[PDB]
């Protein structure tokens, strides 16, 4: 045949993969975290982006972190080979490095590492995509007025909020950032590469959004996500066929 | 609006 | 006039912009760092590589911890108005979120943040990069076969390795992230958005180099970069007529 | 082959 290019991730395999939705709103009142008021909004429109993007998604509710980690590493060890990529979006309370299950922390590297290059091998090459809604600190944004491959190749983690800051929820209307995503995801998956889709994202989230509140240390902040992408080609969600 |  | 778009940062300013190069080979002995070997190899080459762009490229070579921020303080204190972006390539030792002056460690939130859009007002909107040649730990990837805009908007890191992990550099031929960083800025900056240049230098990293050791400790070991973006817009080195 |  003619000549040809590998640029971008084979994404006609006949699946597009699973999209595993963990949504944990309601926490062991031990714990002492607060419940996540807004959250429903998140997984309800993400169950829905990413069925239109025809992903096998699975929502799971109020995990402890022993299923947590229990349903990632099940999750890890079935035969992906039929699915072009597998997307986990985690919806909790955290900090910088921690999502929350309802009992008490799970690593994230604990998480990741059971989909690693020499861990997953239906997976070896094919992207990883973690969307993670949940704080990464204290931190707030006052804003300004205007023949092997590497066993950690192939992750994108999209996360809501840049390293060490809090990350922002409405409680009506469901999170700046996942709010956004779906947002981008809706009207540009059929159009643009992802990365490019998640710097929209970034726009949306930076300019749209502020917040209120009666508090003075709370109030008029700002909040910009951050992309950590270990993606070794260019991700469309579409193929051509 | 809430932290998360 | 018809209708337009702002999808993409402004590069059409009268100047590209500073290219800043902390260059550091050889550090205080009581500190007990060794010489970075092959560092001249990348100051060279992204000397000649940001000189093609059209950036003000200024090279300085074994700063001290006192050096580097007064450096980083003058910098932030310059009058940008007339440039469309900021660069700052960093080569050292380091770790996670640290790197190495000649006689100690900088903390990288204490560079950066002099950058910040409520810090540098004449680069408030416009992209500030890091380009960091740097360990970020001791893990080795043992491989796999096959109204207000956030004060952390619009950065970019573009480091060398994934969180935790060394990164390799070779003592003749430069480091495998700042090689494989110039050779695709040369081939693509006509091209291609940064963020897909930054792509193919993962999949270069990942794909091209391998260590080799006669220690089995350190033997066989790949390296995967990261792409670490807080942009709000695509970035173009080139503009339009 | 060296680390920084
Ligand atoms: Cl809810
Ligand atoms: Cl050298």
């Amino acid at each position: 045949s003619g000549i040809s290019l590998d640029n971008s991730y084979k994404m006609d395999y006949p699946e597009m993969g699973l999209c595993i939705i963990i949504n944990n709103k309601n926490f062991h009142k031990s714990t002492g975290m607060t419940s996540r008021s807004g959250t429903d909004v998140d997984a309800a429109n993400l169950r829905e982006t990413f069925r239109n993007l025809k992903y096998e998604v699975r929502n799971k509710n109020d995990l402890t972190r022993e299923e947590i980690v229990e349903l990632m590493r099940d999750v890890s060890k079935e035969d992906h080979s039929k699915r072009s990529s597998f997307v986990c979006v985690l919806l909790s309370h955290g900090e910088e490095g921690i999502i929350f299950g309802t009992n008490g922390p799970v690593d994230l590297k604990k998480i990741t590492n059971f989909f690693r290059g020499d861990r997953c091998r239906s997976l070896t090459g094919k992207p990883k995509l973690f969307i993670i809604q949940a704080c990464r600190g204290t931190e707030l944004d006052c804003g300004i007025e205007t023949h092997k491959i590497p066993v950690e190749a192939d992750f994108l983690y999209a996360y809501s909020t840049a390293p060490g800051y809090y990350s922002w929820r409405n409680s009506k209307d469901g999170s700046w950032f996942i709010q956004s995503l779906c947002a981008m995801l809706k009207q540009y998956a059929d159009k643009l590469e992802f990365m490019h889709i998640l710097t929209r994202v970034n726009r949306k989230v930076a300019t749209e959004f502020e917040s209120f509140s009666f508090d003075a240390t709370f109030h008029a902040k700002k909040q910009i996500p951050c992309i950590f992408s270990m993606l070794t080609k260019e991700l469309y969600f579409y193929h051509l066929h | 609006d809430e932290v998360d």
